[PDB]
RNA sequence: UUUUUGGUAAGCAGAACUGGCGAUGCGGGAUGAACCGGAAGCCGGGUUACGGUGCCAAACUGCGCGCUAACCUAGAUCCCACAAAGGGUGUUGGUCGAUUAAGACAGCAGC
RNA sequence: GGCUUGUGGCAGCCAAGCGUUCAUAGCGACGUUGCUUUUUGAUCCUUCGAUGUCGGCUCUUCCUAUCAUUGUGAAGCAGAA
RNA sequence: CGCAUGCGCCCGCCGUCCGGCCGACCCGCAGUAGGGGCCGGCCCCCAAGGGCACGUGUCGUUGGCUAAGUCGCCG
């Protein structure tokens, strides 16, 4: 992984069915090239093994504790954002500066709240679900791990996706009515655009 | 060893009203209708015109033996909402009668008397179950229902609701146990 | 209830590698992971099914025919019309002649997109404020 | 349109300074790495090969009228598989350099 | 190696640190949950403590010793006069938790309540809401105050009333500073409850509204303070041999 | 084109000596990656099966073997002797390829894969080209089939070439059987 | 490393041949006097050794086949930082034998 | 403290026999495979220009190879134990 | 959420002057052993590998006019 290249001012991942450390693993190279991340629907990241191989490896993380003052960490974030976080700072030298600044570049949010809900989310082959993991093989999503290790939004998360996504579905609607009135507008230019069609026909899919 | 295609096929009765998509099966009959998600299952459900057709490609072992668990889920669906299916339970004391009482329009039983005991065992049939003492058997349960994994299910809460403890269970062979799986 | 099957006659896409573009026909299969291709303009030759993207198109052969037979199979079917004519085959010759154009090629064609956009913009208008 | 202010023309296309040639365990600094965008082979970087890069930053004091400053250098040879190339400058770039952009200019042409 | 002898430790580790509370008016760190089916009706109280004595009744217990038979046992005495609703605030439910979304206050503010938003009352101007009762007094202020309720109706998912005690009653306090905390209010719908609040603006809830004879009821507060102590008495710890 | 195992026959013989100036000739096919390893590999055989050292032994040709027809299917039995961890142990091989260098490549690939058996543990005892009628091996007879029709359940995503590699895309890829 | 004595054994004690460390940095083995590579004036370019190419971290989420699913912290690289006898109708290969369209096996039916 | 584990401690495999009958409810002779560092030895690597050397008292934390307490399986478990 | 300093402070303008951008254009959801579009038949998918955009002028010459369209700013 050398990194995407590309210029953007701000990038706008959609987590949906993205495994953890695939994801984890591309989004820390991308911070550390100096690009700017925003992460949304981290409760619906997916990781292999299942629910119980899962849990089990958390609540072995929530064994370690400094004896002497279980205040100075480790410190065991139950939210599917910090989470993510936490495992995209495992594959960054957090500890020196270049590292800090790259962290600081990168948001991650449950859900997708505003602006980001009116903003082109992409997506991430080489860490989808689909392309990465054999159907069939046991796997389980970040939110529904979370909840059971102390994570008490996962309700209000997904009333709030609800409410967005057929909020989405209206929008929907519109564009794909506009398109259908777009449709005759071409047809009715046809007659004034005899020359430029033809130039573009060869090239037109 | 992947053997390239596993098939195995059932014929729907006429007068049922089957409609498969997504490997989501509704099944529609004259006592009601029955659904199961089978979407957690990697094969080819197809209906062919009236038969039901599953097919598993290049599959292990492990995975074509899904093909028949399909069917006959498949199967149970459609003689619940044809036939029913009817659990007879039977009460089994030795000294101290086994009291129950039906309430909440048949979708409840309480158990009072086990082995003398004074705590009151209460169970909650399933949905789509209901529980009616026998008249023409002496101490007999029946439980009705169209899913035969939901009347299943009711007769198993009451079996090990009644379970002895500190006892030796080879004398002491108190209990409400399933002494016939048929359909109504 | 699958769309596409590999057999005998399959028209296959090679989709990776130095032949990617061109079409093969599947005269015979080796195993799960391999068959035999034969095309009228190379030797016949073993593939993996991970290099293949299978299509509608499917003459009628027999296993591992002659090359003489095969070619007149896939012009009694129009195997090469019937792909370019459709959307798939479509997409792969325009994104060729995409990046076969030139710089003047280019700017007549950025003429032609943006007088067509601006007449396409005028009648979306007139259907907005008649058909509100 | 967008009444956009800005260059008209744009003869370049951005690249990444991705950090120096090094090992695991040393660092040369005489050396960059830097990722063209749109370059993702070692064969697409054939075309690059030679052409003259400018690492354009800005100073807090101006001189000859101006806060920016710009270093000069040119690709030298492909770096791996996926596109990447490395680059020498007049001077070795600043490690604050890293996650900048570079400017990869077109010339000197061959073709 | 394993201690001689095993007894269990002094203290509870529940209750650290053992600080000075950041506070000293008792703080709800949670209220009753919320039955919709019930009317509205407010779930704490504000009360001073008087002092202890002790009462003598016939118990009722039966199968118990004391069945038919007195016993004495000392009460506490909690001075609860009744309090003034003076504002409402609505909360949002986020994924972040509880959000608060706006405050509503009410035209007159008394003395009492103005004092606590200040250090030095007397020394001040006293302008604490001054330009805020204005916009009571216009037509297009007294809808905008209408449209923060019609806005809290409508987003709100819990409601709290802001109330304060009437402690110049109590001239053994010795203070004007009156107390204000927020109460909230269970049962009915959103909009009932706003129009629960709104309607009780510069009124008094007595506490026979909030509580009742013979419930259970919670306490909260700040114990007596006592300084710096030793392990001895502050953790209960034994103390060492003589020499 | 490129095979990494080609077949050879390898002819030795013993020096000539005056009691016996005409010695027994050895012919052998063995498998190697090239004509070099080849040879050693007929040294090592001759050693220990006809007692007849390199040192006192005489190379006389080495010519590799080709398929006859590269073109079709065939199937190849191949009988084999391998040592696992704790002996030696005999087993009968079939495989579906155009070459029986293909199948031999598979073979090794598969008892590497099956039994942690290395390329250096295995004896090649006998190739041959098997009819299907007489094939043994299940994995092999599913496929003698006219009718041999199956979709492609797994299948892989990724562009032609890496040039059209982006780490983005506003889409999940659209699969269908 | 190998040969080798005493000792249950030891990062124990004592010999044989060679190399190494000590007197020596440098690349790899996360970390390490001895292991792997390799020995060095001060620099530019090129190429490698051992070791590597998902991130940390320079180099493929490269092109191929199979095996494994771990509800024990599955497993993950010479020295090296451990595991045994004995077991599994877990699963995958193979070897020998027996039965079967003259009808086996399971169930069903009255040999 | 470290290496080692003979010794000490704990555990498994085979099944002659015991168990009224009955190898394996509960036991396991003759053998054989391990674990542990809460025994004692073996060694002498660290410390002799000094790491305060018995036990108790006090106080916290940790382990499980579980004495009691919660939930269960087995018995030569009728009940009780 | 309240109140916010008279030789001060806060805003709406106008100038003066000071410390990474180059088109930095784009909101469907869901599935992947499937999902849509049309009349059980026929089509579409098989990566944004797309679409949109005066995209055309020395960050852009002078002087006008300017139908609609697109775009920015402004109550
Ligand atoms: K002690
Ligand atoms: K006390
Ligand atoms: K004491
Ligand atoms: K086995
Ligand atoms: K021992
Ligand atoms: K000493
Ligand atoms: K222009
Ligand atoms: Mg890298
Ligand atoms: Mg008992
Ligand atoms: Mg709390
Ligand atoms: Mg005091
Ligand atoms: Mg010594
Ligand atoms: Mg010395
Ligand atoms: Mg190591
Ligand atoms: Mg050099
Ligand atoms: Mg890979
Ligand atoms: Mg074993
Ligand atoms: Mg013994
Ligand atoms: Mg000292
Ligand atoms: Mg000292
Ligand atoms: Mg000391
Ligand atoms: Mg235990
Ligand atoms: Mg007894």
């Amino acid at each position: 992984v050398s990194g995407s290249g590309i210029s953007a001012r701000r990038i706008v991942v959609d987590a949906r069915h993205h495994m953890l450390g695939r994801l984890s693993s591309i989004l820390a190279k991308e911070l550390l090239n100096g690009q700017r991340v925003v992460v949304v629907r981290c409760e619906e990241i997916c990781l292999s093994g299942g629910l119980v191989r899962q849990k089990m490896k958390y609540l072995r993380f929530l064994r370690k504790r400094m004896n002497t003052k279980p205040s100075h960490g480790p410190i065991h974030f139950r939210a599917p954002s910090k989470i993510l976080w936490r495992t995209i700072r495992g594959m960054i030298p957090h500890k020196t500066k270049r590292g800090a600044a790259a962290l600081a570049r990168l948001k991650v949010y449950e859900g997708v709240p505003p602006p980001y809900d009116k903003i082109k989310r992409m997506v991430i082959p080489d860490a989808l679900k689909v392309l990465r993991l054999q159907s069939g093989h046991k796997y389980c999503l970040l939110g529904k791990l979370s909840s059971e290790v102390g994570w008490n939004h996962y309700d209000t998360i997904k009333e709030l996706e609800n409410k967005r996504k057929e909020r989405a579905q209206v929008a929907y609607e519109r564009r794909k009515q506009l398109a259908k009135l777009r449709v005759k507008a071409e047809k009715a230019a046809e007659e004034k655009l005899g020359p430029q069609l033809a130039v573009i026909e060869p090239i037109k899919y | 060893m992947k053997t390239i295609l596993s098939s195995e096929t059932m014929d729907i009765p006429d007068g049922i009203t089957i409609k498969v998509k997504a490997k989501q099966i509704e099944v529609e009959g004259p006592r009601g209708k029955l659904t199961r998600n089978f979407k957690h299952l990697n094969l080819d459900f197809q209906l062919i015109k009236k038969k039901l057709k599953i097919d598993a490609w290049f599959g292990s072992r492990k995975t074509t033996a899904a093909i028949r668990t399909a069917l006959s889920h498949v199967e149970n669906l459609i003689t619940g909402v044809t036939k029913g299916y009817r659990y007879k339970m039977r009460f089994v004391y030795a000294h101290f009668p086994i009291n129950a009482s039906i309430s909440g329009g048949n979708k409840s039983i309480e158990i009072r008397n086990f082995l003398g005991e004074k705590k009151v065992r209460k169970v909650d049939m399933l949905d789509g179950v209901t529980v009616v003492r026998s008249e023409k058997v002496k101490d007999e349960l029946v439980l009705d229902g169209n899913d035969i994994e939901l009347v299943s299910r009711s007769a198993a809460l009451i079996n090990q609701k009644c379970h002895v403890k500190n006892k030796d269970i080879r004398k002491f062979l108190d209990g409400i146990y399933v002494s016939e799986k048929g359909r109504i | 209830p699958f769309k596409r099957f590999v057999e005998i006659g399959r028209v296959a896409l090679i989709n990776y590698g130095k032949d990617y573009g061109r079409l093969v026909v599947i005269v015979d299969v080796i195993d799960q992971n391999r068959a035999l291709v034969d095309a009228p303009d190379m030797v016949r030759s073993q593939m993996n099914f991970k290099r293949l993207s299978l299509t509608d198109i499917k003459i009628d052969i027999k296993r591992i025919p002659k090359k003489k037979t095969l070619v007149e199979a896939m012009e009694a079917a129009d195997v090469k019309t019937k792909w370019e004519n459709s959307s798939w085959g479509r997409k792969l010759i325009v994104q060729k002649r995409r990046a076969a154009l030139n710089d003047f090629d280019r700017f007549k064609l950025m003429l032609a997109k943006i007088k067509r956009a601006g007449v396409v913009r005028q009648e979306l208008a007139k259907l907005k404020k008649i058909a509100a | 349109v967008k009444g956009r202010q800005g260059e008209r023309i744009r003869l370049y296309v951005r690249g990444t300074v991705l950090g120096y040639k090094r090992s695991k365990s040393n660092q040369y600094p005489n050396t960059s790495l830097i990722q063209i965008e749109g370059v993702n082979t070692k064969e697409e970087v054939d075309w690059y090969l030679g052409k003259r890069l400018g690492y354009i930053y800005k100073a807090k004091t101006k001189k000859n009228n101006s806060h920016y400053r710009c270093i000069w250098g040119k690709v030298c040879r492909p770096h791996g598989n996926s596109g990447v190339v490395r680059a020498k400058f007049k001077s070795n770039l600043p490690p604050k350099s890293m996650g900048a952009k570079v400017r990869v200019f077109m010339y000197p042409s061959n073709i | 190696s394993h201690r001689k002898f095993e007894h269990p430790r002094h203290g509870s580790l529940g209750f650290l640190p053992r600080k000075r509370a950041a506070r000293h008016r008792g703080k709800v760190k949670a209220f009753p949950k919320d039955d919709p089916s019930k009317p509205c009706k407010l779930t704490a109280f504000l009360g001073y403590k008087a002092g202890m004595t002790h009462i003598v009744r016939e118990v009722e217990k039966p199968g118990s010793k004391l069945h038919k038979k007195e016993t004495c046992e000392a009460v506490t005495i909690v001075e609860t006069p009744p309090m003034v609703i003076v504002g409402v605030v609505g909360y949002v439910k986020t994924p972040r938790g509880l959000r608060c979304l706006n405050t509503v206050w009410a035209q007159h503010l008394s003395e009492d309540i103005k004092r606590r938003f200040y250090k030095n009352w007397c020394k001040s101007k006293k302008k604490a809401f001054l330009k805020y009762s204005k916009k009571y007094e216009t037509d297009e202020g007294k809808k905008d105050i209408q449209a923060q309720l019609e806005k809290l109706k409508k987003y709100a998912c819990v409601i709290r009333v802001l109330a304060h005690t009437q402690i110049r009653k109590m001239k053994g306090l010795k203070q004007k500073k009156a107390h204000l905390m927020e109460i909230q209010v269970n049962g009915g719908s959103i909009a009932q409850k706003v129009d629960f609040a709104y309607g009780f603006f510069e009124k008094q809830v007595p506490v026979d509204a909030v509580f009742q004879k013979d419930e259970m009821i919670d306490i909260i507060g700040v114990t007596k303070g006592k300084g710096y102590e030793g392990v001895v008495t502050r953790w209960g710890v034994t103390r060492l041999p003589r020499k | 084109v490129t095979y990494k195992f080609h077949q050879y026959q390898v002819v030795g013989r013993a020096l000539p000596s005056e009691n016996d100036e005409h010695p027994k000739i050895y012919r052998m096919k063995l498998w190697a990656t090239n004509e070099v390893r080849a040879k050693s590999k007929f040294w090592y055989f001759l050693r220990k099966l006809k007692k007849v050292k390199k040192s006192n032994g005489q190379m006389l040709a080495i010519n590799e073997i080709f398929e006859k027809y590269p073109t079709t299917i065939k199937n190849y039995g191949i009988w084999l002797r391998y040592q696992s961890r704790t002996g030696y142990h005999n087993m009968y091989k079939e495989y579906r390829d155009t070459t029986l260098n293909g199948a031999v490549e598979q073979m090794y690939t598969e008892m590497a894969s099956r039994h942690r058996v290395r390329h250096h543990c295995i004896q090649i005892i006998k190739t041959a080209t098997i009819p299907a009628k007489l094939c043994k091996r299940e994995s092999t007879k599913q496929f003698h089939d006219s009718k041999i029709k199956f979709p492609l359940v797994f299948k892989k995503v990724r562009p032609p070439s890496r040039k059209l590699k982006t780490t983005y895309k506003a889409t999940k890829p659209n699969l269908f059987m």
